[PDB]
RNA sequence: UUGUUAGGACCUAAACUCAAUAACGAAAGUAAUUCUAGUCAUUUAUAAUACACGACAGCUAAGACCCAAACUGGGAUUAGAUACCCCACUAUGCUUAGCCAUAAACCUAAAUAAUUAAAUUUAACAAAACUAUUUGCCAGAGAACUACUAGCCAUAGCUUAAAACUCAAAGGAC
């Protein structure tokens, strides 16, 4: 009788609806945080897009393109483009490990929608491609 | 004596071997009935089969 | 040697699944081999999506072959199992039971003087 | 043994470094 | 350095894994104090000394033979 | 000379070594509810010995047995297959505070 | 990639709170090492530079350990003075 | 190649002369104690056996120089045959021409 | 007259084995605030806490009971040839001893 | 260099022969008398601070000395700066701890 | 071009966690899984003019090519950098056949059997000290990982290795 972190399973049976919707059909809100420019896009559960924002094209540019506070406003747009298009609940699959990756999860939230989740799906090789030689600095 | 109960134990087991004629009814049997490896220990080192 | 295949054929109904167990064990008699068990483990989602003969697959049947066979046959084995179009993904693998659990008394307590100078000295 | 043991060029360094200590105080990875 | 071990030790030894230490409290400031367990290893050297040669002859009898005294022996496994 | 004096004898009050949990029992690749039981819910990364508890041979027996049963078609690899979720704990590991 | 989507490092949002969620997150992948690999999976640690850095690493683990053991050890010792005054 | 290899029918040397007393056993079983359901170093273990009892006065003692030279003559023969499928392969390389020379020393030592 | 090594046989401390885990009687000899010095009949003495229930009731001379642990506490730390010790033993205070 | 005093281990806690520590002991008490006949100083000398008092008080009844304080370097290598320049050293120094 | 794809193709390259482990191999080196072949007895130490190996880098021929990448080109930088930084791309790193024989190839510890006492820090720092045995090697410094000679699929190389000359130092640990 308590909240459970683990996500539902797909294929079976849960109590667990949003908006009378299933968690399998909740929208994606695909977040790639990169060290410079911070990505959002929204899809449909059936890969449709719906929702695009970036750091970039708020208009921020250069350095500031990859900021918190640059990513907290293209959260914010991608919403706002969302919510007109009839998105309440979102699962939140923030790639990357950049400046922007929970200011854009706050943007989203500010913006009007509801995020039920948080997955991550940085790559990580396991074993891969050769990285880039390190800057001596 | 050994190798002899070894050898013997190994005769006995030869009669329940699959072979072609009865192929077709010892896959029957298999499929009827599953098998699970599947088990979990305790913090105590106890099995904790389902 | 004794050896176990670890056979997960494709999701099919019981009719054609006996058909590819029987399929199957024969061409292991047809390597010389002497099969003395199968074992069935029940149909299950696979832990990941196999790609086999130009079809995905996400559900399987687990079965389980042991036999014995030369050592010689192995590579014929799963070389012929491989082209069969209702063989998921096939393994053969020694025996586990050939192999016996070992007898410990306990974990007998290592000293640090004796880690630190392993770590630096090399 | 163990115990034995144990101008355009700083713009470039103090730019990098806060870029950099910036994500280390982002995570747990210095501490909880 | 002798380790020091006596007789008595294998058969204090089996006490304390078959009943633990004795419920009454060692005091260590009497010098002619008896505990539990030195009552059982006086009783299972006299059980000896008749001559039975088999150990647990010998461990079940002195249960049996404090019970008679009232001694409270708990054969606690836990 | 003296009755009194010590014996030599190997300690009877020696004390059994502590065994693992996993101490003389199989670990076979098709047993992925144990196996499971050793890695990662969000992950799937196997846990380290000072994690397991596990002695070194054990700790390696895990290890070969989940990589061939990941490795075979048996077991997840990216995460702990939602099923032994419930399963005890036996690893000292708190990701929650 | 062949793996089912949104079984793996995802946590569940309680009650609207986003922002737990994430921090446990991060404690999770913190936990499990990801954040430490994808950091160095930055650049390419040559393997001489590699087994230098692991073994400072272990060597500096089992020197806290100690020097914590042995500061918990006496850390009953430290009480009211008994013999004040001698 | 050499005179004798032993045949596929053969029983390995644990139940060589274990299975004749045995009044009657299957042909299942007999094949699954066989030379030809076992690994490569059964058989070297049957071909050092014939040789030992063809050459060596007792063949109960392993350790005499005559033994030993046997037991190198076989490891140096499978090295042989193992070098002929893995031209590349420089550890049995090796091991090829260091039993060799260890047979040269020991046949210097039994003259 | 006894020898020593009869002495040591059916001493009191020889008869106990092990002193892990073991029940023994003590007497409150110094107290410093509420940490009680208890003499159990042993080399070194241990220190507890004066307990919540019946704390007025510890004061010195009071027999209590015990649960040794170690008899002197000691150990090992890197870099050191000799075993370092805080010259106390352990054990866990259970409570007064009824007089009876 | 105590090994040769030391009885035996029971279990872990070294014992004492109480048969050397009688000889040894009686040599010197033997010792302490005769010097003590001779009026010689005798200095008591501790570190312990649980028998502080005890060693000053025993001092004080026999009619000697005791320092159970802080021994100060040169006290008495370079005891004529300390104490003055006719200061009588002791004639023995008895080390209870 | 970007993001997403529970779409298709490809199987190039490298092997997270385990590994807080210390295994194997003569050394170099070796940790994705499975199977096959496979390490083993000479008392022991002691070998070249012989045999077999030998990281990385490099050459030869035909392939491969995800990513990395000397170099090269474009962009910045500065009082100016052939630098450090950014982008693009190559030799190359991979494979199959031949060659090259070099590393601080170092645990800077030759290999063995001892002993822990000789009232032995027997300089100091490393890694407690010391004995016996067998081989290799060393004899102030620069000249000199040089000249010459000889061997070698190497041709600026590799191994071997002086003299004149000039000085009263060179060198090591603190
Ligand atoms: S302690 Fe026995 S196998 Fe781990
Ligand atoms: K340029
Ligand atoms: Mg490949
Ligand atoms: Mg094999
Ligand atoms: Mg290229
Ligand atoms: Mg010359």
């Amino acid at each position: 009788s308590r909240f459970s972190l683990y996500p539902p399973v797909p294929g079976q049976e849960s109590s667990l609806q949003w908006a009378g919707m299933k968690f399998e059909d909740v929208p994606i809100a695909h977040i790639k945080a990169t060290y410079n420019n911070t990505q959002i896009q929204v899809v449909s559960a059936t890969n449709a897009s719906l929702a695009r924002a970036s750091c970039g094209t708020e208009g921020f540019r250069n350095a500031k393109k990859g900021t918190g506070i640059a990513a907290q406003t293209a959260g914010i747009a991608a919403a706002a483009k969302a919510t007109g298009k009839g998105v309440t609940h979102i699962r939140v699959v923030v790639k990357g490990m950049g400046p922007g990756r929970w200011s854009a999860i706050k943007g989203l939230t500010m913006g009007g929608l509801e995020v039920i989740s948080i997955t991550d799906n940085t790559p990580v090789p396991h074993x891969g491609c050769r990285p880039r030689k390190a800057r001596r600095l | 004596q050994l190798k002899e109960q070894e050898v013997l134990k190994l005769q006995e087991e030869a009669k329940n071997f699959i072979t072609r004629e009865n192929l077709e009814a010892r896959i029957e049997e298999a499929l009827d009935s599953p098998k699970s490896y599947n088990w979990a220990v305790t913090k105590e080192g106890q099995v904790v089969r389902n | 040697p004794r050896y176990e295949l670890a056979l997960i054929l494709k999701a099919m109904r019981r009719p054609e699944t006996a058909a590819a167990l029987k399929r199957t064990i024969e061409s292991l008699m047809d390597r010389g081999a002497i099969v003395r068990n199968l074992e069935s483990l029940g149909e299950r989602a696979l832990p990941y999506r196999i790609s086999s003969h130009s079809q995905q697959h996400s559900r399987g049947g687990y079965f389980l072959v042991d036999f014995y066979a030369p050592t010689s046959a192995v590579e014929n084995i799963l070389e012929h199992l491989a082209r069969d179009i209702d063989v998921v993904r096939p393994n053969i693998v020694k025996h586990p039971l050939t192999q016996e659990v070992k007898e410990c008394d306990g974990i007998v307590p290592v000293p640090l003087e004796e880690k630190l100078y392993s770590t630096k000295r090399r | 043994n163990l115990l034995k043991k144990f101008s355009i060029r700083l713009r470039v360094l103090n730019g990098l470094l806060y870029k950099s200590l910036t994500e280390l105080l982002c995570t747990p990875q210095v501490s909880q | 350095i002798q380790d020091i071990f006596y007789q008595e030790d294998q058969i204090r030894a089996k006490f304390f894994a078959t009943y633990g230490s004795g419920q009454k409290a060692f005091d260590l400031f009497n010098p002619n104090f008896k505990s539990t367990c030195q009552r059982f290893v006086e009783k299972y050297t006299e059980l000896q000394n008749l001559g039975e040669t088999d150990e647990e002859k010998l461990f079940v009898e002195t249960g049996k033979a404090l019970l008679a005294e009232g001694i409270i022996l708990r054969r606690v496994r836990e | 000379s003296n009755e009194d004096l010590p014996v030599p004898m190997e300690n009877p009050y020696k004390e059994p070594l502590k065994k693992c949990v996993l101490c003389e029992k199989r670990v076979d690749y098709k047993n992925v509810q144990l196996l499971s039981q050793f890695i990662s819910p969000f992950t799937g990364c196997i846990y380290g010995r000072h994690i397991t508890g596990l002695c070194g041979k054990k700790q390696r027996e895990i290890t070969k047995a989940i990589k061939r049963a990941q490795k075979m078609g048996f077991m997840p690899v990216t995460y702990k297959d939602p099923a032994y979720l419930k399963d005890p704990r036996v690893c000292n590991i708190r990701y929650r505070e | 990639a062949k793996h089912l989507k949104f079984i793996a490092r995802t946590v569940m949002v309680q009650e609207g709170n986003v922002e737990g969620a994430y921090r446990t997150l991060n404690r999770i992948l913190t936990t499990d090492g990801l954040t430490e690999v994808i950091s160095r999976r930055r650049y390419y640690e040559k393997p001489c530079r590699r087994r230098q850095r692991e073994s400072y690493e272990t060597c500096r683990r089992i020197y806290n350990m100690e020097m914590a053991r042995k500061i918990n050890f006496l850390m009953r010792k430290n009480r009211a003075d008994p013999w004040l005054g001698c | 190649k050499q005179d004798d290899e032993p045949p596929s029918s053969a029983f390995i040397k644990e139940y060589k002369d274990i299975i004749p007393n045995i009044e009657k056993v299957d042909d299942v079983v007999k094949r699954i104690l066989s030379l030809e359901m076992a690994s490569r170093k059964e058989k070297l273990k049957i071909k050092q056996e014939q040789l030992m009892n063809k050459i060596v006065e007792n063949p109960e003692d392993s350790r005499t120089l005559e033994a030993q030279i046997i037991a190198l003559t076989v490891r140096i023969r499978n090295y042989e045959e193992h070098m002929q499928k893995h031209r590349k392969d420089k550890a049995h390389k090796r091991h090829l021409l260091m039993s060799i020379d260890r047979r040269k020393k020991l046949l210097k030592i039994l003259r | 007259v006894e020898s020593f090594a009869s002495m040591l046989r059916h001493s009191p401390l020889t008869q106990l084995g092990p002193a892990k885990d073991k029940l023994v009687i003590g007497r409150i000899f110094h107290i410093v605030e509420d940490d009680l010095y208890i003499d159990f009949g042993g080399k070194f003495h241990c220190v507890c806490k004066r307990p919540d229930v019946d704390g007025e009731k510890y004061q010195r001379g009071t027999r209590v009971r015990l649960r040794l642990l170690d008899l002197e506490l000691t150990s090992r730390f890197l870099g050191g040839t000799t075993d370092t010790t805080i010259l106390e033993a352990d054990a866990v205070l259970l409570g007064l001893q009824e007089i009876r | 260099f105590m090994e040769p005093y030391i009885f035996g281990n029971r279990l872990g806690q070294d014992i004492i022969d109480l048969d050397q520590t009688a000889l040894n002991l009686q040599l010197a008490l033997n010792f302490t008398a005769h010097v003590a006949y001779r009026k010689g100083i005798i200095l008591f000398v501790s570190r312990n601070r649980q028998f502080s008092h005890l060693i000053e008080t025993t001092a004080q009844a026999c009619g000697e000395y005791a320092h159970t304080r802080y021994f100060k370097g040169g006290l008495l290598t370079n005891a004529q700066l300390l104490f003055g320049p006719s200061v009588r050293l002791p004639d023995l120094i008895i080390f209870l701890h």
